[PDB]
């Protein structure tokens, strides 16, 4: 389903509109699987491009990664490494 | 063996207390629970509660069944536990160790015919309240199905029926009950029949009989 | 962190570098009657040896010719470096019988690896896996001289490994190092060290071509129970090699901390293959009574002895509260005298 | 008693507690009681690389 | 092909619920009740190799004469006498028997007292309802280890545990249990 | 104590059993009316009714735009803080599952239906649910 | 209340179940709580009945007597033993009425068909039955829980080369020297 | 409170249902004794106080020590019977007890007769094949057991293995 | 580790007990190439079975009948399910006079269910702390002491600690503040599944290794306790304190089970050593606890199950601690009755759908079978049954014709009362509850 709108938002407050059934519990089985965020209202898929929302939190979650030195470099400032050892810790408080 | 110090892994007995301030107090029991956040009210204050009693609030006479699904029973007859021959009810149910006894809390059950589309051997059930198609597929297969609404020590009565020599006089459904599933003529409520008498019940003819509260 | 590698990264120790020992034959067997049954002086031998790999790394890329050179001078020097029929002089022709018969030259191939093996049963205690290593060239190079009849050597080798090759101390260590990795979800690629038989024990190795080789034979010959008379045993020759490295999981999720454990789980391990041979009934413990103090009911004097002695009673540990305590327990040890008497 | 103890031919002697200790590490101290000599407790330092 | 602005339909299992007519296309349905069986898991089971060569999907089905053909339960001719355990709308059926008569197959699952298949699907750490699961095949007999081999060949890269009783395959959700249960029908249990 | 002493010698209080605490101390009322949990287990998630609650003064022109009573998942961190008081009914165990805020029928069902229950007839299979017994009409105080 | 496969009193619906294809059913499940059920009562008696008989001297006061003060014998009798008799016989009527069915069924077969077609139309045989009953007879599995000691599979086991000794003390003795171990890196 | 007094005296045996929590893993044979004294003095012990209890009690509000009064005096004169199932007494089960041990010690007596009948019918000197152990050894101190059973010496195995003949 | 490098062993032998190493020909007292604990031959420990165990043979009995001693069968038909070790179980039984009388088939159910450790562990962890005296662990608390109440010293101008009202864990008179009382404890719960099958793989074991023997009869021929350590002269039970010892379960003869033992064995019973006697049932009575939630606050006892499993049963700490297991034929019969019920319900229903017709369901009650040979007391109990199966004739609510009116109840439904009552022939049987 291709959008081309402001697509809307789901069916939180439904406006049932019938066409031929038993149809005698529709709304209250559309406000029955309206707030587990669910099909049995089939959801109308929209915004195909939705990727441009997963290459946000890449970014914004590497760019706020990185807010605290990415560090590629090492274990941080190791400077007694690169002669030998096997690092130890060192506890935070902080 | 070892202290789960928070935020920092397990440590060894006798090791650094220097940074397990609030180890020290997860220990005591004392719980903060997030309170530094005064500036930002959650949706518990701001949250209008519904229904003076609650979204599911279980009052007293609640007709919540629990759920037995159809597929279940139609394993337990072909394994071998339920004897087809006979109108299956809820004592075999526990006595088959078809179902526990935890699951049996009045009222006793509810059939629900999901994800199973036929039943080829004809089927006489008594439970409380099947679902629609559950009713459909019992009467499509030459069985039946009806539906035992009874009152609480109707279940007792039933259920442990070795504890009775006789037949102790079984009170009707209340009314809620009553126009709900016992009367009601499409969910092969046993009253219905009764309910829809005319000639008396349906309408009286005994004197006392005419006021429905006698 | 990760690991470049891109210095020079002094190796891990592992248990699987153990130098695990060479393969022989019992005390008195002689190959021969096996078979039947079914200081020095100075020679630049590191020198030699880089000459012979030279061979193995050439008969092994084809060029047979060439690697005959290279095996003649490794096989020059072997029959002076070493005393005569000494189990390694006799090894180094089974790679110039191969290399003889990559040549044409069945007739000198057969020559040379049949040499070997009077060096071999006339030895004390052959390489194992070298008698496997030579009865396979005899059946390679009665192959190349096309004789059916030539072909029934395979199957006589191999009952010398299914008799002569205790197949478990090839993974006895091995067997239990799954136990060691405790991590779960990263650097568990340890509960998963799987080491092969084939790369491990090359007598195995051997022992499968041979029933694969004899299998061949009596493929192309269209023969029927030969085929099975083999593939069977193929497949016994393996089972009881998976099954000598087969153990339960102990713990799966990870342990944190307890590296002392490294103790009980890396050790000398009963493998199946022995733990079975040698079960402590069949294979029974020797205790002799003249060391300890207890010996069967009728077995009473052949305990340790002691000095002047006398046995006072039965420890039962109410003679020690009041005497009304002990006239109980007035007649317990009369009564367990002719209990022990015969 | 968990210890091996061997016996040189000038009066020493070594220890080597077995308590706890698996049949491989009881064989493996077998033999180095047999390799050493017992006769000096040098440290491997640059000075005492020779021992003339 | 959005111009079809249909096809809607076809959305999710996941972060939307599932049931009825709307169930997954991939996901399958055998249950602990209905033991239903698929055609698209019986390929993968068919077309991968192994030794114990699996039931045809012919003579595998427990689902698809008086009045024109009577039900399989053996509802006899006269349209009245029929016997217990013939027929089950719920796809009940006893065991086989392996499909190979010359060979032995090393190890041999019991079925439980109700019928089912030893494979159930736990989770790590339930307590923080973590959503991760194994499996575990309890009932399990004969070399379990031979046991153990086929299951690599069909699940290559989970990490495959066995003691004594079990036999644990880790990360395997509600759909591997189909994918096993499909295996061990075909293979005569 | 060391053996034997005044302090030993005399006798103090003693200490006997501590009883227990309500079964059910976790599932404070004060929840079970703002939310209801929602999904399968392994997603539950705790809705809560959402929208504005100002009382304002007579103006209120449109009552169809008004609280369209949806109900929207509470924070993901509240969530496990409210939850983290369930889970303490047994800690220690990664088996259990945490405790439910609303119960369940088979909850209301395993809780009286032990092997110490089994003669209890009255308040078995749930008689505190059922309408009242239809009392006695020569019944008196 | 119903316990009986007859309908319970809630068939004052006209309800009545009619048209019962009668089904061949063994009662395979039945017949074993019928079997637990007649040996509770065989015992809730035992225990009803039990008298002192208390082989010490100083419980020798009550020497001959019921175990339990017959008020709780007679408390015994009417709850906790006279529902284990409504249970068998609830269990027992249940079949001695199904075999009234297995009657018809069998008894309409015999005449029609041979016992060569029957014993493969009312028999619940099964390709794997040898598996539980005679194991001895069954190959197409290794259903061995030993399966090392199965016949397709004992070739793994060694065959050691045993002796007894006689200076040893009639101990037994694998005549088999043990393999040279692996001790260093 | 409750604690399940309608358990207690209804084990088969009379040491169940009875919390022993101080036991020990190693019980004396002094202290075993005492252990079955002790399980079979408290179901003694117990009762004979609630028999006291209840006779006592009865004296006190005017009864027969039994439990009977006057009217249920009056019938037992009458020659009616005045409980509706008189359960079997003392007596009674104590005489049950002397039947399914007269047969079985009759039964027991004939399985003499019969037994020797099926012992010296198949009466070899030659032990079948399960005198092999081309399997498994045999066990010496056993084959004293089977040897009063033929004649032939089965107790002397020769240090070599026995191929079973 | 490695100090104390000299001054362990005296540079010297002892007089005539220490021997030099002659060489490898020759073999030391002990040496075996397997991790032994407890190092045993067959003259120490000795199997009493027919043969000696072995990767081989199955296990140390005949699996087969041999035909010079007759061959009895099970009571109840042999079925076999997941654990059995699937093959014929023949044993030979004993008599009182050391001989072999007949043999006997042993169901695979209970005698050869192939043996786990991680189950018999279960066993073992359970009694480890059943078998505990908890009573004894009691300790006193803060509020046990009998001190001042008021703090020993203003807690600020006196040069000392900050301390007030010292009865604490720190000083010598204080105590825990949270000290181990017995209630605290646990008595951990056990239920039929894991107790049975824990224990139905304990005497398989003890088969395995061929220290099970069937005995006839254990009666003594008089009370004493001369004919107990007699009849284990002749039969041959090592049952010296030190030396491994026999575990009795008794059950009387073949054809007179009982469930309690033998007045002459049961006194003759009593002997300091490595002997046991237990009672003839592996399953147990199903746990309860009445004080689950520290209700009766004045309980004293671990918590947990209330119901603990007796000393006097089959564990796996006495299974152990005495290596014979001496079972007697009447003791057979017990278990094959009561797991009788047990191996059917645990059978798949394709196969639980064979049984009624391998003759294992015939029910003694619908007298397709006469009945069974059962024990002393369980048959006492089914004379007295049979006897009274009378006296509830006269009345309608006899329990063996119960609800004898079911064809003509004429059940009628009133709407003054919340009635349903029933007719028998226009005259209402109906009972009002009363209240």
């Amino acid at each position: 389903a291709a959008a081309a709108a402001a697509a809307a938002a789901a069916a939180a407050a439904a406006a049932a509109a019938a066409a031929a059934a038993a149809a005698a519990a529709a709304a209250a089985a559309a406000a029955a699987a309206a707030a587990a965020a669910a099909a049995a209202a089939a959801a109308a898929a929209a915004a195909a491009a939705a990727a441009a929302a997963a290459a946000a939190a890449a970014a914004a979650a590497a760019a706020a990664a990185a807010a605290a030195a990415a560090a590629a470099a090492a274990a941080a400032a190791a400077a007694a490494a690169a002669a030998a050892a096997a690092a130890a810790a060192a506890a935070a408080a902080a | 063996s070892g202290h789960n110090v928070i935020k920092m892994g397990w440590m060894k007995i006798g090791g650094s207390w220097k940074y397990s301030r609030s180890y020290n107090d997860a220990r005591r029991g004392f719980a903060k629970g997030q309170w530094q956040e005064r500036k930002m009210t959650p949706r518990f204050m701001l949250a209008p509660r519904v229904s003076a009693g609650g979204p599911r609030n279980r009052y007293e006479g609640k007709a919540s069944f629990s759920r037995l699904s159809l597929s279940k029973l139609l394993w337990a007859v072909d394994t071998g536990r339920l004897n087809p021959n006979e109108t299956i009810t809820l004592y075999h149910l526990r006595n088959a160790k078809v179902i526990a006894d935890r699951e049996v809390v009045w009222p006793g059950m509810v059939l629900l015919a999901g994800n199973v589309e036929r039943v080829p051997y004809p089927l006489h059930i008594e439970l409380q309240n099947a679902s629609a198609k559950a009713i459909q597929l019992l009467e499509e297969a030459g069985g039946s199905f009806t539906n035992v609404y009874m009152s609480h020590e109707g279940l007792y009565q039933e259920l442990h029926p070795e504890e009775f020599p006789t037949f102790m006089e079984q009170e009707l459904p209340e009314r809620k009950g009553l126009e709900n599933f016992a009367t009601n003529s499409r969910k092969r409520g046993w009253l219905a029949q009764w309910y829809e008498d005319e000639s008396r019940y349906a309408h009286p003819g005994a004197g006392r009989r005419t006021a429905h509260y006698i | 962190i990760t690991r470049l590698y891109t210095s020079y990264f002094k190796g891990e120790l592992f248990p699987n570098q153990l130098a695990r020992p060479l393969e022989r034959l019992p005390r008195g067997v002689s190959l021969a009657a096996a078979r039947k049954g079914q200081r020095r002086p100075y020679v630049p031998l590191g020198e030699v040896a880089k000459l012979e790999l030279q061979g193995d790394y050439l008969t092994e890329g084809g060029l047979h010719q060439e690697a005959l050179e290279y095996y003649g001078v490794v096989a020059k020097a072997y029959e002076l470096a070493y005393p005569k029929d000494h189990p390694q002089v006799a090894g180094i022709r089974l790679k110039l019988a191969g290399a003889f018969r990559r040549t044409g030259r069945l007739t000198s191939s057969k020559a040379n690896c049949e040499a070997v093996l009077q060096m071999l049963d006339s030895a004390v205690q052959p390489p194992l896996e070298l008698i496997v290593e030579a009865l396979f060239e005899l059946g390679l190079t009665s192959e190349a001289m096309s004789d059916a009849a030539a072909g029934t050597v395979f199957e006589e080798a191999v009952a010398l490994v299914d008799m002569f090759h205790n197949s478990g101390q090839s993974h006895k260590m091995l067997r239990l190092l799954p136990r060691l990795g405790r991590r779960f979800n990263l650097n568990f690629e340890e509960k998963f060290v799987y080491f092969s038989p084939f790369d491990y024990d090359r007598v195995f190795a051997l022992a499968d071509q041979c029933l694969e080789r004899a299998e061949v034979f009596y493929q192309a010959r269209n023969d029927r129970a030969g085929v099975m008379r083999v593939l069977q045993q193929r497949k016994e020759l393996i089972d009881k090699k998976f099954f000598n490295m087969r153990d339960f999981a102990g713990r799966i999720h990870t342990m944190r901390g307890h590296w002392k454990r490294r103790a009980q789980v890396l050790t000398n391990a009963p493998t199946p293959d022995e733990l079975l041979r040698y079960s402590p009934t069949i294979h029974q413990v020797y205790r002799d009574f003249k060391y300890e103090l207890n010996a069967p009911i009728g077995r009473e004097k052949e305990v340790q002895p002691g000095v002047n002695r006398v046995v006072h009673d039965m420890g039962n540990p109410y003679r020690r509260s009041g005497v009304r305590s002990q006239r109980m327990f007035r007649d317990a040890e009369k009564n367990f005298e002719k209990y022990i008497r015969a | 008693e968990s210890s091996i103890t061997g016996i040189y031919r000038d009066g020493s002697e070594k220890a080597y507690s077995i308590r706890f200790l698996s049949s491989m590490g009881i064989n493996v101290r077998f033999h180095r009681l047999v390799n050493e000599g017992n006769d000096y407790n040098h440290s491997f330092s640059a000075s005492h690389l020779h021992l003339q | 092909y959005a111009h079809t602005p249909e096809l809607r339909h076809m959305a999710d299992g996941a972060a939307m619920s599932l049931s009825g007519q709307r169930i997954p296309l991939l996901k399958p349905t055998l249950s602990k009740w209905s033991r239903q069986l698929r055609s698209d898991i019986y390929d993968e089971l068919l077309k991968l190799p192994l030794r114990y060569a699996l039931h045809d999907f012919r003579t595998l089905q427990a689902h698809i004469h008086a009045s024109s053909g009577l039900s399989s339960a053996s509802p006899d001719a006269p349209a009245y006498y029929a016997v217990a355990g013939r027929d089950s709308a719920v796809g009940y059926a006893p065991p086989l028997g392996p499909a190979d008569p010359v060979d032995v197959i090393p190890f041999f699952v019991h079925r439980s007292s109700n019928g089912h298949l030893p494979g159930k699907v736990y989770s790590m750490n339930a307590k923080t309802l973590m959503p991760a699961f194994y499996m575990r095949i309890q009932n399990i007999e004969g070399d379990m280890f031979r046991f153990e081999e086929e299951l690599m060949k069909i699940f290559p890269t989970k990490k495959i545990f066995v003691r004594s009783h079990s036999v644990y395959v880790y990360n395997v959700n509600l759909d591997g249990r189909a994918v096993l249960h499909h295996w061990l029908l075909g293979l005569g249990f | 104590p060391k053996a034997g002493c005044e302090e030993i010698t005399r006798q103090g209080r003693r200490v006997v059993l501590k009883p227990q605490e309500y079964f059910a101390q976790h599932r404070m009322q004060v929840w079970q009316m703002r939310f209801k949990e929602m999904g399968p287990p392994f997603s539950r998630v705790w809705v809560a009714l959402g929208g504005k609650m100002r009382r304002r003064r007579i103006g209120r022109q449109i009552d169809v735009k008004d609280m369209r009573y949806y109900w929207r998942p509470i924070e993901p961190q509240y969530q496990r803080l409210y939850m983290s008081r369930l889970r303490i009914k047994d800690h220690s165990n990664k088996r259990v599952q945490p405790m439910r805020l609303r119960a369940t029928n088979n909850d209301i069902g395993q809780a009286s239906s032990l092997k110490e229950w089994e003669r209890s007839s009255d308040r078995k299979y749930g008689a505190a649910l059922a309408p009242p017994k239809k009392r006695d009409f020569e019944f008196r105080v | 209340s119903g316990a009986v496969g007859r309908g319970s009193f809630h068939s004052v619906v006209a309800g009545a179940n009619p048209r019962r294809i009668p089904t061949y059913y063994n009662s395979a499940y039945e017949l074993i709580q019928l079997h637990r059920a007649h040996r509770e009562v065989t015992r809730n008696f035992l225990v009803r009945d039990k008298v002192f008989d208390n082989k010490f001297p100083g419980c020798s006061l009550a020497n001959g007597l019921f175990k339990m003060v017959p008020n709780k014998r007679g408390n015994f009798h009417t709850r906790e033993l006279t529902e284990s008799i409504r249970h068998r016989t609830i269990w027992g009527q249940r079949i001695q009425q199904q075999r009234t069915i297995n009657a018809a069924i069998l008894e309409d077969a015999t005449k029609v068909l041979s016992p060569a077609q029957m014993e493969d139309r009312f028999s619940y045989r099964t390709p794997d039955a040898a598996a539980y009953f005679s194991p001895q007879e069954y190959t197409a599995a290794n259903n061995w829980p030993n399966y090392w000691q199965h016949p397709t599979e004992k070739h793994v086991v060694p065959k050691p080369r045993w002796r007894r000794e006689p200076e040893l003390g009639g101990i037994t003795r694998v005549r088999d020297a043990v393999a040279t171990p692996i001790a260093d890196y | 409170g409750f604690t399940m007094k309608y358990k207690r005296g209804t084990g088969l045996w009379d040491e169940d249902h009875v919390n022993d929590f101080d036991a020990n893993k190693y019980l004396s044979a002094r202290s075993t004794m005492r252990w079955y004294y002790g399980m079979e003095r408290l179901q003694t012990r117990n009762n004979m106080n609630a028999r006291r209890a209840t006779q006592s009690y009865n004296n006190n509000m005017g009864l027969h020590h039994s439990g009977r009064g006057a009217f249920e005096r009056e019938l037992e004169r009458r020659g009616i019977q005045v409980d509706k199932y008189p359960l079997t007494t003392t007596t009674g089960a104590a005489r049950v007890a002397e039947m399914v041990l007269l047969r079985r010690q009759e039964l027991e007596a004939h399985a003499k007769k019969a037994m020797e009948s099926q012992r010296q019918a198949r009466r070899r000197d030659a032990p079948s094949e399960w005198y092999d152990e081309t399997e498994g050894p045999l066990n010496p101190r056993f084959l004293a057991s089977m040897q009063s059973n033929y004649t032939q010496v089965i107790t002397e195995l020769p240090s070599s293995p026995v191929t079973g003949r | 580790y490695d100090s104390r490098s000299s001054g362990v062993h005296d540079v010297a032998p002892r007089d005539g007990v220490d021997f030099m190493y002659e060489g490898p020909q020759q073999v030391l007292p002990g040496a075996h190439p397997l991790p032994l604990f407890h190092p045993d031959n067959s003259v120490t420990r000795p199997p009493v079975s027919p043969y000696l165990p072995s990767p081989q043979r199955p296990h140390p009995y005949f699996t087969t009948e041999l035909p010079e001693l007759p061959h009895f069968q099970t009571t109840r038909p042999i079925v076999y399910t997941v654990g059995t070790m699937k093959q014929r179980i023949v044993a030979p039984v004993f008599d009182l006079a050391n001989n072999v009388t007949h043999t006997r088939e042993l169901d695979p159910f209970i005698f050869g269910f192939y043996p786990e450790t991680e189950e018999m562990a279960k066993n073992l962890s359970y009694w480890l702390v059943r078998c505990q005296n908890f009573s004894s662990k009691w300790d006193y608390e803060n509020r046990e002491i009998w001190r001042k109440a008021k703090k020993n010293w203003p807690n600020t101008g006196m040069g000392m600690a900050r301390v007030g009202d010292r009865k604490n864990h720190a000083h010598p008179w204080g105590a825990h503040s949270k000290p181990v009382k017995p209630w605290n404890l646990l008595m951990p719960t056990m239920d039929v599944k894991t107790w049975s099958k824990s224990n139905r793989m304990l005497v398989t074991l003890k088969m395995l290794q061929g220290k099970l023997q069937i005995v006839e009869r254990l009666t003594l021929p008089e009370p004493t306790q001369e004919a107990y350590l007699q009849l284990c002269r002749t039969m041959g039970w090592d049952v010296r304190h030190k030396g491994g010892g026999a575990l009795f379960m008794d059950g009387g003869s073949r054809l007179t089970p009982s469930s309690e033992y033998d007045r002459a064995f049961f006194f003759g019973s009593f002997f300091n050593g490595r002997n046991k006697l237990v009672r003839p049932t592996l399953l147990c009575d199903e746990p309860y606890d009445y004080n689950r939630t520290s209700s009766k606050a004045r309980t004293k006892g671990p918590k947990g199950q209330k119901n603990p499993i007796p000393i006097n049963r089959f564990n796996a700490y006495d299974a152990l601690t005495h290596d014979t297991l001496i079972i007697t034929e009447g003791a057979l019969l017990q278990l094959e009755d009561e797991m009788y019920t047990h191996k059917l319900a645990m059978l798949p229903p394709h196969i639980r759908a064979q049984l009624p017709e391998r003759g294992f369901l015939d029910s003694e009650v619908l007298g397709d079978v006469p009945p069974a040979l059962q024990t002393v007391q369980m048959e006492a109990a089914a004379r007295t049954e049979e006897a009274e199966q009378a006296m509830y004739a006269p009345y309608y609510d006899n329990p063996y014709h119960p609800w004898q009116d079911e064809g003509e109840a004429s059940y009628a439904v009133d709407a003054v009362e919340g009635t349903v009552q029933r007719y028998i022939k226009s005259r209402k049987t109906s009972w009002a509850m009363l209240s």
